[PDB]
């Protein structure tokens, strides 16, 4: 690059946008994530590095609630990730105010992806340094899960992972047999996969933030009860 | 906004020991017309706060949408906090005052009931931004008819029990149906308590017409 | 004019009159008041004809765009939300009574009412327009639960016919629209086919 | 900065590069005859996959104003759209003058939003304009930075130099009738590599009756007997 | 060539001999069609041995029921359906080569040229050419 | 310098930014083919799906812009979706402003004008996605057009875009030079065999997604697995 | 290094460099510690003095009765953040008569500071914030870095040589919930005293204390107010 990798408005000689090619590197460097579409819902999971024990119980959590039934598991530059989560919350609120009911996940993912692409198109603004999964469930549309790269577009995922170790997580994700496994065992298995991914081999101790959406929660994307999912973390440990 | 077309009639509510009960009939008065007889004028603000309104039902629906959206946004953050019914009453008060200042008033008189921190709260806000809290509240002709009974009950009994409170509310609804042109014999009664907000549904009051034989 | 909607099992039936009045002169005696907002969603207009047409066309815009961007037929509730927002934000300028109905696979036959003011309500049956105020008792007394397609069609046709014959601002022909999963079927009742309850007052 | 810019000491380097770009390769000759004006151009589509009745090089801006152009067709589209809007606005303001040739000079002058407000990047197309609503014809050229030139015969292609030389040697002249379109086709022939045909060559004529883009039938008729 | 997806070895074992009994004299073509459906299923599952066995069974049924014409259009359809598996068609041609050499007959010349046309579509050096050489020698 | 860094005219008299943006379409690893026929217009692009954890239901590159116009995108997917959204907005806005549905040529013209505005100025950049849109037009038969990151909107009968677009265009030029009209079987088979000869995988009926617009049947039919499988069986016969 | 020049540009190795430089603005500042308790939040800030004649400057800024902040870094765009937080808390007071919960305020600050990290020509707010608040969930201590990524913390310190204070707080953070007000304040004073070189020592004039509790609204204690806390120092410089 050298000369062409200064602003996103400058195309590469081969026809590439090196600003986003570098923004993807921040996502590749930040801690990983995972989201699996269970048979009747979607289960999230993210390891968060407790950089210092001075911090309280899990804060700046990689999980977010963008709408009543929709959750966002994000990785990458966390401040811009939170700003984008606020953008998604505003988009969901606006859609609910205008068209009523709840925003379908495919349309929400498409709109937030178009907003992210608007931020990577220009020169004055810079591409977002974050990649996130949007997971939701409803009785009508089942469970959906869309993943958005820092510059790419939403894609339907049965199971997806992002962050430091995408391939290592995805191998065991594809090893796992989804589409017939209930969200409970999927919660056990996502923690198992995260613990299989390196946590303290080169880093500090990690916390297990896991999220729910499904008919077992009648929609209503909420963080899994951590007190009762500590045993799921224990099964992951074994 | 400027001239309501479909108006909702009176709503009332009283607080008791450990909870509050409000009641609104299910009639949307298109002037002198009983156009809509199966509409709910009571909204669940959250798990521990209820709200009813009297007046333009379109304005009530707009306020319901906005307030539900802001409650959803508040609960999305997952900070453990919530919009206390006192805060909700203040927010509605400010909204009505801002609309009046902009000279686009919201043709609704609203009663906000809640039970948080183990203490019952029962707010009141009108179109002109006048707000306060009282143990018993009523709107429109309800404040003329049902309110005196509540005041005379509360003067001798500063505190109330839930069963006799809802019986008193039912009697006040009967009185309002008897002597209000815009009233209807189908009212919803919503009770807020420590367990949450429970709405009974299309309750009806029994009418007495023995005095009809006193015409001659 | 009079507009009316009824919801039955698996679809809805809409009936509207063809008269639009200006003062005491008949501007258009064959007015088509059943505007198709989408393939399976229809609109019944009452009041200011220009305002009704503008609101219906803008909502048809937004709803078609929204359906295309979802790759799925829109909900009748979504259309009614669009109408309520459009009417409520501009109620002080726009004075129009709108009856919305249609069929979607999510719920089925649905009917909503958005009169002047901008309020939305879901009803088993909806009635509006200048001539509506004359058939309230009949429509309420002669409506059953679980009525089939033909029963709803005939009952709505009768209600529109009586509203026409009684109200001075209503007349001409009757337009019926049956909306279901199979599609929409629109028919016109004219002249002798109008269900008539003759009033032969004795001399 | 956000206008026509980049003018060093005694030069307009960006404008000169724009003129190097408008050298193009579409000859697009124009001839001002006594009866009217002919704007002929070459449509040499890559392969037979492309279509010739789909896109056009000659555009009627109004009733008797016709337009042909040079390199940077995408810029030319926006320019002709702007020209149509400008002519329509003038006709609306000064209602019903049937304004073509008392407007051809005026529309050429209002081709100042064309370049004098370049838009960061100047337009890369030079366009020839024809009009005949004055009892006399008019052929004007507007370039990526200049203004109306009021030509009598010129070309704006890859071989525009020898095309103009051919025009003057073949004596564009003044007594030439409307059928100087034969000479225009001959001038294209010099800057053409192929057996030119009706779809390969697009020509519009603007006489005192009005402007008309000649259909492939008449273009082939003229190309016959050449 | 391509990885096997769904094997039907149990299905062909339990059904193919029963199909042979049901059409011992080959009067039924529904049996041929249903094994065509089964081998199509195994082909979409990318199984070679099952398809080869089905084709070998089909030609063996045609041998025993001596329908020479129906053999000709049957093998034409088998070789031209989607080209199937190159191993399977090369097999089927091989047992066809083994069969045409034992019955003298008049139209075995037609059988020889039919298989020649089926194999001359290409794939000569690849997937068996000695069969085509032997057929040409047989024609000689 | 910065002649090759910003959207400014080169000293040699060229525009290098759009020249790079066109190669951006080749980047991404995909190809698409569009064939206009006697009465229909069919388009097909490969569906490169890495790993099955993705949803093949939503990985598509073809969309409905309106009830009769269907597009296929080639290039970066984010810009592709942005331009698809813009095209849908333009179609809806045209239907609102003018009663009749937007002709496909006019829609391509508007998209090309937007792209030309993008290559104008310097604050923004061109979108690296080439769009091929087809649709039935009355008094015109089937119509196919291509809008490019530059603003040049054209293309007809047989037109392709993607990495190996040149080979597909050459084969389609051979086919169209062979003077025989394609019915609503020959057009589809021609497109399928073109894309297969470009990329020989024999095209298992799951890795391509074909869109069809006929005249007797309007609308952009995104042909299902069964239809593409039937066409593939008929072709390989 | 080219890629380190501007905030908008992104480094090829990953994260951008201007924000990483922005965190050096808070590193180059006087030390400050802030710790939670079961019922109180206490901030101990080192009031850095220019010269003995001049005052020790102002730290531990006041926001509301239940929220108080401590700045560490670029003082210019720090009173701006103080104004923003005061305005938001007063807006909450005005709209629904309740103290704005600290978590929502911190989220607002993070969102507000995130935009300059992406808008060209806008430097990030290189200010380190130690927000002490008492919402309904007990005391809270939050650290806001110029990278706009806030953190919640049982006890956190920022400033020059603040790593030693961080280590002391971590080693003594187990015995933080069950501490009297004076005990916790003395914990913070020992943590801050361990930051400066051995020549420096705590004085009534060079230290500031911010205490907020359940019944105690936020109060900024200094020399005379600090002396009762400064007693029993257990001085081991």
């Amino acid at each position: 690059g050298t000369g062409y990798d200064l602003s996103a408005s400058t195309f590469s000689p081969d026809g590439r946008v090196f600003q986003v090619e570098y923004a993807m590197k921040a996502v590749e460097n930040s801690s990983t994530a995972i989201g699996i579409r269970c048979k009747d819902g979607v289960v999230f999971g993210v390891e968060k590095l407790v950089l210092s024990k001075l911090y309280e119980e899990g804060s700046n959590k990689r999980l977010f609630n963008v709408d009543r039934h929709v959750g966002m598991a994000v990785a990458g530059l966390l401040a811009d990730a939170r700003s984008l989560a606020d953008i998604a919350r505003e988009e969901a609120s606006n859609f609910r105010s205008n068209f009523g009911y709840n925003i379908p996940l495919k349309h929400l993912a498409d709109r937030v992806a178009m907003y992210v692409h608007a931020y990577t198109l220009y020169s004055a603004v810079r591409p977002f340094g974050c990649s996130f999964m949007l997971g939701s469930y409803s009785v009508n549309d089942g469970a959906q899960l869309y993943m958005i790269d820092p510059s790419g577009v939403s894609y339907g995922y049965w199971g997806c992972a992002i962050g430091k170790a995408r391939q290592a997580a995805k191998t065991e994700i594809e090893k796992l047999q989804m589409k017939e496994m209930t969200c409970r065992d999927i919660v056990k298995e996502v923690a198992k996969i995260i613990y299989i991914v390196h946590d303290e081999v080169k880093d500090k101790a990690f916390e297990l933030e896991l999220s729910w959406v499904g008919e077992l929660t009648n929609g209503r994307h909420e963080i899994v009860p951590k007190d009762i999912r500590e045993e799921a973390e224990k099964y992951a440990k074994e | 906004t400027q001239n309501p077309m479909v108006t909702g009639t009176s709503v009332l509510g009283v607080k008791f020991e450990g909870g509050v009960v409000i009641a609104a009939d299910m009639l949307g008065s298109y002037g002198s017309l009983a156009r809509f007889r199966n509409i709910s004028r009571i909204m669940r603000v959250n798990n521990s706060t209820m709200l009813g309104a009297s007046g333009d039902y379109a304005d009530f629906q707009y306020l319901k949408q906005v307030l539900g959206q802001m409650v959803i946004d508040e609960e999305l953050l997952g900070d453990g906090h919530s919009y206390s019914p006192r805060a909700i009453h203040s927010w509605l008060t400010r909204a009505m005052y801002s609309r009046r200042s902009k000279m686009n008033p919201l043709w609704n008189t609203m009663v906000i009931g809640g039970y948080a921190d183990g203490e019952s709260f029962l707010g009141y806000v009108d179109m002109l931004g006048v707000a306060y809290e009282a143990p018993s509240l009523a709107t429109g002709y309800g404040a003329y008819l049902a309110q005196p009974l509540l005041r005379e009950v509360l003067e001798k009994q500063p505190v109330l029990s839930q069963t006799e409170a809802r019986d008193l509310v039912e009697r006040c609804m009967r009185v309002l149906y008897y002597r209000d042109a815009r009233s209807y014999n189908r009212f919803q009664i919503a009770t807020v308590t420590e367990k949450g907000v429970e709405i009974e549904g299309p309750l009806s009051t029994e009418t007495n017409w023995d005095i009809a034989h006193m015409i001659s | 004019t009079t507009i009316m909607a009824v919801q039955f099992d698996g679809g809805v039936v809409l009936g509207a009159d063809s008269r639009t009045t200006t003062g005491s002169y008949i501007a258009n005696r064959v007015t088509d008041k059943l505007t198709p907002i989408h393939d399976r969603i229809f609109c019944c207009r009452s009041g200011s004809a220009a305002d009704t047409q503008a609101v219906a066309d803008a909502v048809t815009y937004q709803l078609g765009f929204h359906s295309i961007e979802l790759n799925e037929p829109p909900l009748v509730h979504t259309a009614a939300s669009l109408f309520k927002e459009m009417c409520y934000r501009y109620r002080e300028d726009l004075m129009a009574g709108i009856i919305i109905a249609g069929w979607d696979p999510q719920e089925g036959g649905q009917v909503y009412s958005v009169p002047m003011g901008g309020m939305m309500v879901r009803q088993s049956f909806a009635i509006g327009g200048s001539g509506s105020s004359y058939i309230y008792g009949y429509v309420d007394a002669t409506y059953r639960e679980g009525m089939t397609k033909e029963e709803c069609l005939q009952f709505t046709a009768n209600a529109l016919a009586l509203a026409m014959e009684r109200d001075g601002s209503s007349g001409g022909v009757i337009r019926l629209a049956a909306i279901a999963e199979s599609g929409v079927e629109r028919q016109v009742l004219l002249g002798d086919q109008i269900p008539k309850f003759a009033v032969a007052t004795l001399p | 900065f956000s206008l026509t810019t980049f003018s060093p000491s005694g030069k307009l380097v960006q404008i000169e590069y724009a003129l190097a770009a408008v050298a193009g390769g579409a000859p697009s000759v124009g001839i001002k005859a006594a009866n009217g004006v002919v704007l002929a151009t070459e449509k040499k589509q890559k392969s037979i996959l492309y279509d010739e009745r789909s896109v056009h090089k000659v555009e009627p801006i109004t009733k008797h104003i016709g337009l042909v152009y040079s390199g940077m067709g995408p810029d030319y589209r926006v320019l002709v759209h702007r020209a149509r809007k400008l002519a329509q606005q003038y006709y609306l303001v000064y209602q019903e003058p049937i304004p073509t040739a008392q407007l051809v000079q005026r529309v050429a002058s209002v081709m100042q939003e064309y370049t004098q407000s370049g838009g960061v990047r100047p337009f890369g197309v030079s366009l020839l304009i024809c009009g005949w609503n004055e009892g006399r014809p008019y052929l004007f050229q507007s370039d990526p930075s200049g203004a109306y030139f009021a030509w009598k015969a010129t070309a704006m292609g890859k071989n525009y130099v020898n095309g103009k030389t051919f025009l003057e040697k073949r004596y564009n002249e003044d007594l030439e009738l409307e059928d100087a379109i034969h000479t225009a086709i001959l001038t294209l022939k010099e800057s053409f590599e192929g057996q030119m045909t009706e779809d390969n060559i697009e020509v519009g004529i603007c006489n005192e009756a009005g402007f008309r883009r000649l259909t492939p039938t008449e273009v082939k008729d003229y190309l016959a007997a050449i | 060539i391509v990885k096997m997806e769904v094997d039907y070895s149990a299905t062909v074992d339990q059904r193919l001999p029963e199909c042979a009994k049901l059409a011992k004299e080959g009067r039924l073509q529904e049996v041929i069609e249903t094994l065509l459906s089964l081998e199509k299923q195994t082909r979409t599952a990318s199984d070679m041995v099952s398809t080869s066995r089905i084709l070998v069974a089909v030609v063996k049924m045609c041998y025993e029921a001596k329908e020479w014409d129906l053999l000709n259009e049957n093998i034409m359809l088998l070789s031209k359906r989607r080209s199937q598996l190159k191993q399977a068609v090369a097999k089927m041609v091989q047992q066809c080569c083994t069969y045409v050499e034992e019955i003298t007959d008049l139209p075995i010349k037609l059988r020889l040229i039919d298989t020649l046309r089926m194999v001359t579509e290409g794939k000569i050096y690849v997937e068996i050419e000695r069969a085509r050489l032997t057929k040409t020698l047989a024609t000689i | 310098g910065f002649d090759r860094h910003i959207t400014i005219f080169s000293p040699e008299g060229r525009l290098y930014q759009v020249e790079y943006a066109f190669k951006a379409i080749n980047q991404g690893g995909l190809t698409s083919v569009a064939v206009r026929g006697k009465d229909c217009a069919v388009i097909v692009t490969q569906k490169k799906v890495p790993d099955k954890l993705l949803d093949s239901s939503t990985v598509t590159h073809l969309f409905k812009i309106t009830e009769n116009i269907g597009c296929v995108m080639t290039g970066m997917t984010a810009d592709s979706r942005s331009q698809v959204q813009r095209a849908r907005y333009e179609a809806a806005n045209w239907k609102y402003k003018y009663g009749y549905e937007i002709p496909v040529d006019m829609l391509c013209k508007r998209i090309a004008d937007i792209s030309q505005v993008y290559t104008q100025n310097a604050e923004m950049r061109p979108l690296g996605c080439c769009m091929i849109l087809i649709g039935i037009d009355e008094e015109q038969g089937p119509q196919v057009y291509k809008c490019d990151p530059a603003g040049y909107y054209c293309g007809f009968k047989a037109t392709a875009a993607g990495v190996k677009q040149t080979e597909s265009t050459s084969f389609l030029e051979k086919k169209v030079k062979k003077k025989f009209d394609w019915t609503f079987e020959q057009t589809v088979e021609t497109a399928i065999t073109c894309l297969s000869t470009v990329l020989s995988i024999d095209f298992k009926p799951s890795e391509i997604e074909v869109g069809v617009v006929t005249v007797e049947n309007p609308k952009f039919r995104i042909l299902t697995e069964a239809e593409i499988d039937a066409h593939l069986v008929a072709l390989a016969e | 290094n080219q890629y380190d020049n501007d905030v908008t540009v992104w480094s090829p190795q990953g994260r951008i460099h201007q924000i990483e430089y922005a965190m050096e603005a808070v590193k180059q500042g006087s030390a400050t510690v802030g710790l939670k308790s079961k019922t109180h939040a206490v901030l101990v800030a080192l009031k850095r003095a220019q010269s003995e004649l001049a005052a020790h400057q102002k730290k531990i800024l006041h926001v509301d009765n239940h929220i108080g902040i401590s700045i560490a870094g670029l003082t210019a765009d720090a009173r701006l953040l103080c104004n923003f937080m005061r305005q938001e808390c007063l807006d909450s007071r005005f709209v629904f008569d309740r103290p704005l919960p600290v978590s929502r305020l911190v989220s607002l600050i993070g969102s507000k500071t995130q935009i300059p990290t992406q808008r060209y020509g806008r430097r990030p707010y290189g200010v380190g914030l130690l927000i002490a608040g008492y919402d309904d969930m007990g005391p809270h201590i939050f650290q806001t870095c110029p990278s706009a990524n806030y953190f919640d913390c049982r006890a956190m310190s920022i400033g020059a040589r603040s790593q030693s204070a961080r280590t002391y707080l971590e080693r003594h953070m187990s015995e933080f919930m069950e501490c009297n007000l004076n005990e916790l304040v003395k914990h913070g004073l020992r943590a801050l005293r361990e930051t400066l070189p051995a020549e420096q020592d705590l004085t009534t004039k060079n230290v500031s204390i911010g205490i907020v509790g359940k019944d105690l609204e936020f109060t900024i204690y200094d020399d005379d107010d600090v002396s009762p806390f400064l007693e029993g120092l257990e001085e081991r410089p």
